[PDB]
């Protein structure tokens, strides 16, 4: 994906992570789990659910056939009338087709960005603390208890008491 | 000691279409193409359909023999033809701006049959002999029934003068004809008068018809032809006959009662004691997709249509392996 | 010490709509989209309209009397009809191809009125007696200015049989008609010969009329009906007339002298005194916008027409509270 | 955003930068301001009214409307004529709203990107010269003057002289 | 020691633009539109298209004398018809409803003329003096090789009546006409019969033609027209004719062998000696292209048409200076 | 571009890159060089191709004008029929055109993705051993001869033996 993050430096997703989309997995001596980031999980949630409505109204306004017959020597016309209603019918199809596949790209994309971003947030507030692992982990220097694991995950990691 | 930051993955086998990669794994998708139909011709919103079965639009209101079923229908939500329907014109012939009058009905959900000439009132005219072979009825030769087929009586073919004024509050539809015979002989054999013609006027209508004789193939084994033509009477309008034969007369005419939203369908599919709110002629829609696929001409409340096969959202994220 | 970097916030209240979001606060939009008008009919360019008022289009060639006011109009940039203009013919009956000629005015701008068979030249026929109560001028019998109804002199109508040659150089608009009589005694009246007709041809033309009699319901008081035709008299071409009565002649016809982009603009509203590069029917429009949304059809140098209530592109970045 | 940035890990916007949609500002003892950074700044003028343009002139030729008139007999070609032009105007109704929607979520975007570049650009010159504190700013561990703050903003930051 | 991560650069100068900077210099890039044609009328996939050079459909199918070549044409791709053929209707008139005639021919790729009635079998008509010099061929008065003009015999013109039954597989074109003469002289000078008419059917038609008198201008030297007809008659049907005079009779008709895709193309370009699956009427196209920009109007399998000077794509990444 | 490495923080190309779109390049006391990244070039022309037949492929089905004649008194319906016919080539003219300005502009930035993301993928492995010059360029604290250059390239750079 374009960030990076999703199927790039972090390798897979996680089964064991079933009530957000994103979010922390931590690993110490009293234990491990997954822990999903509510924030960031409901801006994605607003933000798709937001697009499929635009979607699905940009698209309410649009061609209507109507029968309307020709006699036999009436088909200049009658070509005329197929000509127009195919010739729409072939327009929205393109245009809805086209949508699909562009802003199917952009949600991919999207999710994608929302777990580069946290990922960049943690990073920003362990610092120097932890090492980067290359694979999604920090590892920390200090010992990290389970207050220690959410004061990371609250935005509140008080740095400079470790 | 250890936090990671990662995202979610599933059991889904959900696939997803980008510009640049197809069949995409995600966890989550969502469908937004209506793909299924009932295969039924169906009421809609309660409203029953008019279906004529084997009878045409011209069968119907003109009153062919063999389309009584259509003798006084109820209103309708739309209207079901078949692409041959065999009780078309019983005795061959045309019917005049026949399309004009069929784009007209689609927006008409429901006529009412009224007598402006009665059958009875033709004093100097043989009215009760203009049947034929070509429009059979329980094996007896008949006529369409909303027309009077008008001959000679005693030998003698007078002028006719007919004045109908509509008093009505609603537009009124005519419905008149003309008979071209085979040749000179069955001309005076019918009507006596060698050169005859019929005069129709209106507020804006003026109009004079004249049979055309020529030698014709035999079309329900007959060489005559009947050429059919009709007309909207306003409210407070008069209609003005005069004719010296060859007049196929007006005895019943339909009343619009109600304009609406309506649409003739073209179907071979018979009534499939049903109820919808959305129809097309292979069937049914019962969806809340905002897109479908099934046929483009339909009516009600619809998803549109697109050619598409598949549309499908992501909404969830890449699925892992 | 330290050193941030940052970005541009304001007091803007201004919002854009995205695909995911609607209603983000910005620092800096730009609307793109038109939405108002003056309300007004303009000249366009400097260019006067033709405003018909209560006249239509076949009112005024043909030059009903209440329609002196059109009687030699200047170069026009577009024109204005009412939806239902009440000076129409006043004589009732039927202009043939109407519409067809309406569009040929979409492609002209100037006319200029020339006399071709001149009033007094009738020296066989009455050419001052073809009036009528449906078409009064100053309390008194008028008719269509344009074109002469010719009736018997001295009970007596003789075979009428006149040529005119387009020696202009601009094609030729020319017009004329014919009427249908209530009766056959009305027809000896006004024409005494009882069978009649009018031929009329030209390098491409070949037409025969013939009136038509039938009882008609009275529009204007009037139970007779008047049928007016037209042709294009290309240059160096001939119009040739021959007739037993019925005929209404021409007498002006109109140059063609200024072939250009105009069209006919259907409006209630009246000449606002007013100017613009851009006119619609409910208005024109001053703007420097790619689009509007006033009203589709539009004349001039004008924005593009689309149904939306709003457009606006976002310039700036996303606005702080 | 996509970017991370605005209204990301710089909280928000700067009443107090006027000049400039992209910029700095500094903090030592002999005071504190503003300065915008020309470069990104004019770089973003010029896409988004390449943009403007682009989005003007790509909707120059599109359907005009003309009137037509038909008698009371033809019903249907007048009917043909209404559902050519209003399916004309909703396919261009259609494209415009898309237009404006699609670009629109990509302006914001790219600010948000020229944003994030200029702060990495910051951070590749001062390296390990500074904290990065994770909310837009960079505190020095050594003193920074006018001077030394006009480097940063330069490019000329020179590493090794601290 | 160090390694560098970087990206690939070269010589091009392709260029690609982009909705917010046009000009782009690109590495590598993928032109998809087709600008260029061969300026030549060519073999559809090896079938040489009906050129008709200066005759145009009119002249060709009712066998205008110098549209000779065109005589028996084999089996064409498409058909090419200049603007303004000059070898039209070499006796002035009108040819009915040939637009739609035109239509029909789009959907015919080969036409099979055979004789419906001999010009032998006329044994109570002269059949053989039926020319005009508005007609000439090498330097002799001639006529529309497919009709014949009958005129009388002995000072008669006896009351035809002809019927020809379709007892072929395919459909038949049957071409007729009428002539109007320019006087009641003329009339009775090649038809005696100074009322006369032309009256045909068929399983469907039912015609009456009476030939219209009046004075003309010149065209080709000739005051008279003929007005040319035709119809389709189905096989096992049958057409039948009877006339008093003004008869323009059958002698050639054309069967329909071959029904599929052709178009009529407009061009003043003549044959290139040449082939190609893609044809315009500006020359033909060779292109692997999905787009063109050459001409909207094609035949075969081709690159789809826009409007655009310029289509191109970047695969590639911006390139260095 | 929107990721700000192809002319952002890496200044230009390498006309010495010959084998790939993205790469390498390799500088010690045996010598210096350029090796293309396999992996993310590959990526890149599949997604560059498939784009192209995405686009090719959706402007398929698409107007065809076919030729219809009218007589002299036909003016209104010839030109409802004219009408009708350009209307349709306009709104296929302005898809593709769009179609192409859109996806190009996705193009650029796809690829000045696939370089930001190779950048990170050495940085992240690299981690302290070596310094972040700031232009594409990472100097190493330790000797790295060829085997060594070539574990980087790899993905299996031995962070804990350096
Ligand atoms: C078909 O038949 C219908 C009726 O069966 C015809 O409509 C009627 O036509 C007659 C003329 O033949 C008109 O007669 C007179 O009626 C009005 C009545 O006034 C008003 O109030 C009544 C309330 O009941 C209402 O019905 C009317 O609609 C109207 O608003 C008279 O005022 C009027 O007489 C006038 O007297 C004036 C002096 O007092 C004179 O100046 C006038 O010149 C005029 O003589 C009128 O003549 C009916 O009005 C009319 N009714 C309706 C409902 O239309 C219809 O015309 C016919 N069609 C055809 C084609 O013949
Ligand atoms: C309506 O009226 C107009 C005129 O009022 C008619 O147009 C004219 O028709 C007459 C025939 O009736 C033609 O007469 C002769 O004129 C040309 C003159 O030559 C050229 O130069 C002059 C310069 O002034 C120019 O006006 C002409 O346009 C032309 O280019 C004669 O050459 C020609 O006479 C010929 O003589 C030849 C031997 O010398 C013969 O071989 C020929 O057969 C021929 O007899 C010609 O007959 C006018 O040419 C013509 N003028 C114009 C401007 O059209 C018009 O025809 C009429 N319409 C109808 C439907 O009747
Ligand atoms: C133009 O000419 C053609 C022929 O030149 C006309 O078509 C023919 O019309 C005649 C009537 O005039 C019909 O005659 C009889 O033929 C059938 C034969 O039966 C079948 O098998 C043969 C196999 O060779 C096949 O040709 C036929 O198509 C058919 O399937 C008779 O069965 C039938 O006679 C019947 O006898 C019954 C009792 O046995 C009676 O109840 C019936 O009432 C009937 O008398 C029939 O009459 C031909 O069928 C017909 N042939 C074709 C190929 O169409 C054509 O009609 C004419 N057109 C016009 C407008 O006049
Ligand atoms: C996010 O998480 C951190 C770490 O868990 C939170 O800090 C902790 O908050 C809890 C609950 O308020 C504190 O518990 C309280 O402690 C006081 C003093 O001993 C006691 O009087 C109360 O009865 C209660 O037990 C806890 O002390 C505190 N721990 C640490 C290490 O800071 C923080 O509040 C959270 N912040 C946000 C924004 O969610
Ligand atoms: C960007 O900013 C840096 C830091 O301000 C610039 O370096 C400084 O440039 C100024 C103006 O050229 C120098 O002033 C000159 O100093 C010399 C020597 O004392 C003197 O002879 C001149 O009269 C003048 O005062 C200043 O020395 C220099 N300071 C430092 C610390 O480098 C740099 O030139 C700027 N670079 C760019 C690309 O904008
Ligand atoms: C990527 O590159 C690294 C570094 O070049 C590779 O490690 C090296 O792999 C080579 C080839 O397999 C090894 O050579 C072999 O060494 C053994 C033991 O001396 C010898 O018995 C064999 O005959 C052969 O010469 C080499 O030892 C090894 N060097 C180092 C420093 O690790 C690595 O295998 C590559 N990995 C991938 C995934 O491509
Ligand atoms: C009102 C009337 O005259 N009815 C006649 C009818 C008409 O005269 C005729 O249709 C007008 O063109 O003709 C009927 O006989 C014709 C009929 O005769 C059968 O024997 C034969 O089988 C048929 O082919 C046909 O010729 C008719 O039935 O139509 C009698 C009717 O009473
Ligand atoms: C040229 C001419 O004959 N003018 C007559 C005209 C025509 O004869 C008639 O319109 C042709 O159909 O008729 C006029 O009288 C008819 C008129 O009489 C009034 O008294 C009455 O009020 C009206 O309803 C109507 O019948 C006419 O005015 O049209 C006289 C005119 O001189
Ligand atoms: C079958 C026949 O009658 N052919 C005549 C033909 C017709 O009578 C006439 O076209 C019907 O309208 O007329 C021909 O002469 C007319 C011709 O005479 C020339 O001298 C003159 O140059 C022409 O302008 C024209 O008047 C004809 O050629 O058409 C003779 C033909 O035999
Ligand atoms: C993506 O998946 C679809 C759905 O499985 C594939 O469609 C099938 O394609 C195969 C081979 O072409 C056919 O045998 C099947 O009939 C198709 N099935 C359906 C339901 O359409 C499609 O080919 C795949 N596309 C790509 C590019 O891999
Ligand atoms: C975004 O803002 C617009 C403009 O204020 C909102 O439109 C108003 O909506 C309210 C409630 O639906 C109505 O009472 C007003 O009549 C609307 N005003 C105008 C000018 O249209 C819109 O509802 C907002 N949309 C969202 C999703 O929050
Ligand atoms: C981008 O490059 C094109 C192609 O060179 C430029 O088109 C030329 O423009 C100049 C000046 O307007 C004209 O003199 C030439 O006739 C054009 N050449 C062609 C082949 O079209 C275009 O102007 C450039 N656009 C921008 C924005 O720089
Ligand atoms: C997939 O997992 C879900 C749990 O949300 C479960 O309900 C479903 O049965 C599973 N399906 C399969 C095929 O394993
Ligand atoms: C339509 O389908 C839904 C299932 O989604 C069903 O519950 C509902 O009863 C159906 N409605 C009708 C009118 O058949
Ligand atoms: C917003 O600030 C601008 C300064 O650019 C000022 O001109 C304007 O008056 C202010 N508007 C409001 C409502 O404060
Ligand atoms: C149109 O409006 C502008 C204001 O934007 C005004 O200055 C100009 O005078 C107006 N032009 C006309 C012709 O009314
Ligand atoms: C550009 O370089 C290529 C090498 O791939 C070479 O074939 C070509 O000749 C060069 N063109 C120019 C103009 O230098
Ligand atoms: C079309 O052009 C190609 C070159 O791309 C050429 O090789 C081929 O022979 C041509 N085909 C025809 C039918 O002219």
């Amino acid at each position: 994906g374009l960030f990076g993050a999703i199927a790039g430096f972090i390798e897979g997703g996680w089964q064991g992570m079933v009530d957000g989309w994103y979010g922390y997995h931590h690993s110490n001596e009293q234990g491990s789990g997954y822990a999903a980031d509510k924030e960031s999980t409901q801006k994605a949630i607003d933000g798709v659910t937001n697009k499929v409505n635009s979607i699905i109204d940009k698209m309410n306004t649009q061609f209507e056939a109507v029968g309307r017959e020709f006699n036999n020597l009436e088909r200049r016309i009658e070509n005329l009338n197929k000509k127009m209603e195919d010739g729409f019918l072939d327009v929205w199809t393109y245009n809805a087709e086209l949508l699909v596949l562009m802003e199917n790209e952009r949600t991919l994309d999207f999710h994608d960005s929302n777990v580069k971003n946290l990922y960049d947030k943690v990073r920003l507030q362990l610092r120097d603390n932890a090492k980067e692992l290359g694979n999604g982990c920090f590892e920390f220097y200090h010992k990290c208890d389970n207050e220690c694991m959410e004061s990371v995950r609250n935005g509140t990691y008080d740095y400079p008491q470790y | 000691d250890q936090i990671c930051i990662g995202y979610h993955a599933n059991n889904s086998t959900e696939q997803v279409d980008t510009i640049m990669e197809k069949n995409v794994t995600v966890t989550h998708a969502q469908d937004i193409l209506e793909k299924t139909h009932n295969g039924k011709l169906c009421d809609l919103d309660g409203v029953k359909p008019l279906i004529l079965r084997d009878c045409s639009v011209a069968g119907w209101l003109l009153g062919n023999p063999m389309c009584d079923e259509f003798i006084n229908v109820p209103e309708w939500s739309y209207i079901v033809e078949k692409a041959n329907p065999v009780n078309d014109l019983c005795y061959p012939g045309d019917f005049n701006d026949y399309e004009e009058l069929k784009h007209l009905l689609s927006r008409i959900n429901h006529f009412e049959k009224i007598q402006i000439i009665p059958k009875s009132s033709w004093s100097s005219h043989e009215a009760s002999l203009g049947v034929s072979s070509a429009c059979p009825y329980q094996g007896k030769s008949s006529f369409f029934r909303n027309v009077v087929w008008l001959i000679k009586k005693n030998s003698t073919y007078p002028t006719i003068k007919r004045s109908y004024n509509n008093t009505n509050q609603e537009d009124l539809l005519v419905l008149w004809g003309i008979h071209h015979p085979k040749d000179a002989a069955e001309q005076t054999k019918l009507y006596q008068n060698p050169t005859t013609y019929i005069s129709v006027g209106t507020s804006t209508l003026n109009q004079r018809l004249v049979p055309r004789i020529a030698t014709r193939s035999k079309v329900n084994g007959q060489s005559g032809r009947m050429e059919f033509f009709w007309t909207i009477l306003k409210p407070n309008d008069a209609i003005n006959f005069e004719s010296n034969g060859n007049f196929i007369a007006p005895e019943y005419a339909y009343k619009i009662v109600k304009k609406g939203d309506s649409t003739i369908m073209k179907s071979e599919l018979e009534y499939g004691n049903c109820n919808t709110k959305c129809q097309t002629p292979m069937g049914a829609i019962n969806s809340s997709m905002p897109f479908h696929n099934i046929h483009p001409l339909t009516i009600g409340e619809c998803p549109k249509y697109v050619k598409s096969n598949r549309l499908v959202l992501a909404t969830g994220l890449r699925n892992s392996p």
